[PDB]
Order: C-alpha cells, then structure tokens, then sequence
C-alpha cells in the first residue's frame, strides 16, 4: 500500500517535469512563430501596393489606347477638312 | 482507487496511473 | 501519519498536473490560431508576385504607347498649324 503510493508519487513528479518541458517547448515555438507572423502585415501591404500599381497602370493603358485611336481619327478628319 | 476511464479518449487506465496511457492527459483533467 | 501525508502530496501533484494540462491546452489552441496566420504567408507572397508581373506587363505596354501618342500629337499639332495658316 505504502510503497505503491511512493511509486505513484514518483510518477507524478516525473509527469510534472515532462509536462513542464512540453510547456517550455510550446513557449519557444510561439516565440519563433511570433517572428514569422510579424512579417505578415508587410507582405499584405506589399501585395496591396502592387495591386494598386497594377490597377492604375491598366487604367492608364486603356485610356491611352482610346486617346491614340482618338488622335488618329482627328488627324484623318483634319485632312478631309484640309482638302 | 480502482481503474479509471480517461474522460478525453475513453481508455481504461490502471488505478496507479497518473496520466492516461494513451493520450497522456492527467487523471483529474 | 505517513499514509495520509503521502496521499496529500499525491493529490497536490495530481491537481498541479491539471493546471499544467490547462496551460498546455491553451498554448496548443494559440498554436492552431498561429499556424493559420502563418499559412497565409506563401499566399500573400504569391499574390504579390502575380500583381507585380501584371503591373510590369502593363507598364511595358503603356511605355510603348506614350511614344506613339506623342508622335500622333506632334503630327496633329503640325497639321493644325498649316490649316490655320492657309
Ligand atoms: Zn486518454
């Protein structure tokens, strides 16, 4: 009865230790994961800037194709009026 | 004490066990 | 004496193991939360790369169109100057 308890106590002591080492390992993982997660806002803002640069570029390019067409028609209509 | 059924994985543990043999959770958790 | 005292220590240990498991459980839950955030990193990086390449295709095409627009503008301006004269 008594040496059973003593040996149960000893297992509980080793289990305390093995749980605390798991906790310590989980804590140091959260540390390195915090670094990785702190890159995220920057990567988000990067994606945002390229998106904005791409959308402004596309829009400026579609405008310019329409202006080119427009100038070409004016060059031709100004010729007709020339003659 | 008597054998005890882990409340998380349902494994029947020995009376002396402090942690569940299978999921390792403490007896009283 | 010895029996109830050991039993007291054991109960104390067993209750402390619950408090330890409780912190483990909370840490594991936060680690699930973290893993999801970290999993966006390659998606955000792929997304930036995509928009960067599309930006660069558009910038290249738009540069090639200013060149010809300015040339059309100059020819139109010069033709307008002749018609206004005569
Ligand atoms: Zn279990």
């Amino acid at each position: 009865q008594l040496e059973d308890l003593r040996q149960q106590l000893q297992q509980a002591e080793e289990a305390l230790v093995a749980k605390q080492e798991l906790i310590d390992k989980l804590k140091e993982e959260a540390e390195q994961h915090k670094i990785v997660m702190e890159t995220v806002p920057v990567l988000k803002a990067q994606a945002d800037i390229y998106k904005a640069d791409f959308q402004a570029e596309r829009h400026a390019r579609e405008k310019l194709v329409e202006k080119k067409e427009y100038l070409q028609e004016q060059l031709e209509q100004l010729q007709r009026e020339f003659n | 004490r008597g054998r005890w059924a882990c409340q998380s994985c349902t494994f029947e543990n020995e009376a002396a066990a402090v942690l569940c043999s299978i999921c390792e959770r403490p007896r009283l958790a």
